[PDB]
RNA sequence: GUAACGGGGCUAAACCAUGCACCGAAGCUGCGGCAGCGACGCUUAUGCGUUGUUGGGUAGGGGAGCGUUCUGUAAGCCUGCGAAGGUGUGCUGUGAGGCAUGCUGGAGGUAUCAGAAGUGCGAAUGCUGACAUAAGUAACGAUAAAGCGGGUGAAAAGCCC
RNA sequence: CCCGGCGAGGGGAGUGAAAAAGAACCUGAAACCGUGUACGUACAAGCAGUGGGAGCACGCUUAGGCGUGUGACUGCGUACC
């Protein structure tokens, strides 16, 4: 016959009110923040870390269309080379090979311009 | 609740407002909503479902309760002090147990915290049978077949 | 040498590197069995010999270690419409370590 | 382990130096837009703050291919009202090459801040060789 | 001239830099090797050499 | 405690005092006037003679006779405020706080 | 105020035709994991591994649960070799939450399965209280203004002479 | 006992298991207001976060490429009801 509402009252509150960061102002020091920016953080997490997969993608090869251009045929061509192969096809990712084995990147880039029929 | 009088706050403007009635379950003041009530609670059951399944304890609580002896009749007018020489023929005894004599004799004499109980007579619900660690059904002959009632 | 090889992504970049990947299947708790990876190789690549494929002569491959398969990572991720909120909700890997020996 | 070089904040910046007497005008800016960031670079990934270092000459030798010697909106508002607005064409701008034109590559750029940090951080002048008040050592 | 949203925290918080307060700084005189105040020769007897106000 | 005095109520609001309190720190004590003596403001005649009590809590509580010290301590909070009415607009615009604080100053070891 | 390519800038960085290549979404695939159903492998109350598939969602329908105050089980168990409560931390669950523990704290709390609800707030120009904001801003109530010397006093423009 | 106006207020000493129980007195949360320290910050535009992320302050380990804080720069990107 107690709801006493001051029994979960204050550990809801504080839960959310935990946003460590404080970001700022009201985003902290008051309960208004939880569902209205606590709430926006978990939305724009949501979309970000699977968005993020491309996002590096986009780097990815936009260093190897800079990297393996410079030493003739463009990105455009490489993969192409690159795609005719037996078990020849090491995705890229670790492509990033043009800034620790050079040599190994340039010397698959060959693997790729003499591969282009 | 006290309701000592009828809205007097000048609904139309003022600034905020929207006030009304007093016994307002929102004022602070007083006024309890649904408010509550006395009712009875008491649901009944039905007959047969009364008798249904009870003394269980026989068979499943077999290692435990099922004892019959006597209602001890050498027993003082009213003395409850050595009731331990009797509680000790089976040694049972703050371990709870109630007995089913039928007979609003002198062995009443059971007063404790809560350790042995007497009640010994027809008037007997499960819910004390299976409230204690062995309920000496005793009483012997009275539990018969259809009026096991003890 | 270096390392190399997909199973659940490419991860294989770093060498010997003992990097997390993902998990064996029946059960994971330590120990090993010893599993030679595959010729994804990049011929290792490591040497005077680093070689565009990967392929350089058969059979090529690293022997799995196995070092700690567990843990997790919990994250929120909580969508909310302008009337709802699944927001409540989890979902993890363990991703098993591994040391792998030498190409 | 995670891949993606860091960023040395600029690590290495190469030298150089265009002509700009050249013929090529406005299809310049886009090899002098892409050097600045991470063109013929390929480590160094771009995105976060890097940049090179070349160096514009001459430049005053343009004339963009159609009319376009003739044209050219080019005006620089300013926060006057009173109706202001500065219009002048291209070959007028042209008699003095300052803050556009040469400094096509401004809009070509991210732009805002960072991309800043190159901006006209490239030099331009307009004379090719001579009292190169820009810095002299190792160029190409 | 009513207002409407207004961040107590950090606003205001930089108009109290044309705020803080300031320090003197003045002399002891020949006679008082410390007071003077300031400008002033000395208020113990309020005299800048002789019978000024109050002295010998 | 390492040599305090601090105050409470009297009333004198805090901002008002904090403005004088932010005049004496680091060196202090022997500025037991002077960057306090020579500056008006009811805040500072309070501060001041606090200052005094405290730096006077150097012959009581712990040795180390006036000369030395720091006052590496100087805050002010805010005290209850008591609570007023004011006639005005029929009524409307009235309420006037008070406010007080007090200075709790401090004098440690450099 | 360019304002009838998003900007740059374009003689092809336009268009038309032809073909290849590349970028590109939560779409599909790969890898791991969760849940429902049909099957498969078996095992066989049952259940688990493989697999096919289903898993956007307002009104709304259905189904599972967490937590709180109070009752039974409870003079049983936990506690002053520190209970409830407050605050940190670590582990844990899909989530509601759970536990362990530092510190505070100064006396109580309650596994379990069951029972009953003044049973869970962010809004209702919601009710009560506390504290902000504007802001050290406006204002200090008739424009019949006051100056000086003494006194007293911690201090006097305002009090006494 | 000491500062002070024979103020207020406090600092010692003593009472007490405790005064981090002093009469405003149990526990004392939140808003709100301060002092201290680590980092960011005075050429940069917007729901202030989220994704990436260098540096810096501490903490790491017989490196092993990490933990905590802060976050320049950068893709995105108009609160809740
Ligand atoms: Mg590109
Ligand atoms: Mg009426
Ligand atoms: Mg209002
Ligand atoms: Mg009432
Ligand atoms: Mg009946
Ligand atoms: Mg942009
Ligand atoms: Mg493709
Ligand atoms: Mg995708
Ligand atoms: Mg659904
Ligand atoms: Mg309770
Ligand atoms: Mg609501
Ligand atoms: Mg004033
Ligand atoms: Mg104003
Ligand atoms: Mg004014
Ligand atoms: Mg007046
Ligand atoms: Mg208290
Ligand atoms: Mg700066
Ligand atoms: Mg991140």
């Amino acid at each position: 016959a107690r709801v006493k509402r001051g029994v979960i009252a204050r550990a809801r509150h504080k839960k959310i009110l935990k946003q460590a960061k404080g970001y700022y102002g009201a985003r902290s020091r008051v309960y208004r923040v939880a569902f209205q920016a606590v709430i926006k953080a978990g939305q724009y997490a949501y979309r970000d870390r699977r968005q993020r997969k491309r996002q590096f993608r986009q780097l990815w090869i936009a260093r190897i269309n800079a990297a393996a251009r410079q030493n003739g045929i463009s990105y455009s061509k490489f993969i192409n080379g690159l795609k005719k192969a037996s078990v020849e096809i090491d995705r890229k990712i670790l492509a990033d090979i043009a800034v620790f084995d050079k040599v190994a990147f340039t010397a698959l880039v060959e693997k790729a311009k003499a591969a282009l029929a | 609740v006290t309701g000592s009088g009828k809205k007097p706050w000048r609904q139309k403007g003022t600034g905020r407002a929207r006030s009304g009635s007093i016994k307002s379950p929102i004022w602070r003041s007083g006024g309890v909503t649904f408010a509550a009530r006395p009712q009875d609670h008491s649901q009944k059951v039905n007959k047969k479902m009364y008798r249904g399944a009870l003394k269980s304890i026989l068979s499943e609580l077999v290692r435990q309760d099922r004892l019959i002896v006597v209602e001890k009749f050498s027993v003082e007018a009213p003395k409850t002090k050595l009731l331990a020489q009797k509680l000790k023929d089976m040694a049972l005894e703050d371990v709870l147990i109630i007995t089913g004599e039928l007979d609003e004799n002198l062995f009443l004499a059971a007063r404790n915290l809560h350790k042995v109980d007497v009640r010994d007579a027809t008037g007997i619900d499960p819910v004390s049978l299976i409230a204690f660690d062995k309920v000496v059904m005793t009483a012997d002959a009275v539990k018969q077949v259809e009026e096991m009632l003890a | 040498m270096y390392a190399v090889f997909q199973s659940g992504g490419k991860q294989h970049r770093v060498s010997e590197g003992q990097t997390v990947r993902l998990e064996k299947l029946d059960i994971a708790t330590g120990e090993t069995v010893e599993f030679a990876e595959v010729l994804m190789i990049a011929n290792g690549e490591e040497v005077k010999i680093g070689v565009p494929f990967v392929d350089g002569g058969v059979i090529k491959a690293e022997v799995v270690a196995h070092g700690r398969g567990e843990k997790v990572k919990i994250v929120k991720f909580r969508r909310r419409k302008h009337y709802r909120k699944q927001q409540g909700h989890r979902q993890w890997f363990t991703d098993v370590k591994i040391t792998g020996i030498s190409a | 382990m995670k891949t993606f070089t860091a960023k040395p904040e600029t690590v290495k910046r190469d030298w150089y130096v265009v002509d700009a007497t050249g013929k090529t005008l406005g299809r310049l800016a886009t090899e002098l837009a892409r050097r600045l960031r991470g063109k013929h670079k390929a480590e160094y990934t771009p995105h976060v703050d890097t940049g090179d270092y070349i160096i514009v000459l001459n430049a005053d030798k343009v004339a963009v291919t159609g009319n376009k010697r003739t044209d050219k909106v080019y005006y620089h508002h300013t926060g006057h009202i009173g109706g202001i607005k500065q219009a002048t064409f291209e070959e007028m701008i042209a008699r003095r090459p300052e803050r556009v034109i040469e400094i096509a590559v401004k809009g070509m750029l991210p732009k805002g801040p960072l991309g800043r940090a190159m901006f006209r951080k490239l030099k331009v002048y307009a004379g090719n060789e001579h009292n190169h008040a820009a810095q002299q050592p190792q160029v190409l | 001239a009513v207002q409407q949203n207004k961040p107590t925290r950090s606003k205001r918080g930089m108009r109290r830099s044309h705020d803080a307060l300031t320090a003197v700084t003045s002399l002891s005189v020949d006679k008082t090797s410390g007071e003077k105040h300031l400008r002033h020769h000395i208020t113990a007897d309020g005299y800048y050499r002789g019978r000024k106000v109050i002295a010998k | 405690m390492e040599t305090i005095a601090k105050h409470r109520h009297a009333r004198s609001s805090a901002q008002k005092v904090r403005l004088v309190a932010d005049l004496i720190r680091g060196k202090k004590v022997s500025q037991a006037l002077d960057i306090l003596t020579y500056t008006n403001k009811k805040a500072a005649v309070l501060v001041k003679k606090v200052l005094e009590s405290a730096i006077a809590n150097a012959e009581h509580n712990d040795g180390a006779d006036i000369d030395d010290l720091k006052v590496t301590k100087i805050f002010v909070d805010e005290g209850p405020s008591m609570k007023r009415i004011m006639p005005r607009a029929k009524g409307r615009a009235d309420r006037i706080l008070k406010r007080t604080s007090h200075i709790t100053v401090v004098v440690s070891d450099r």
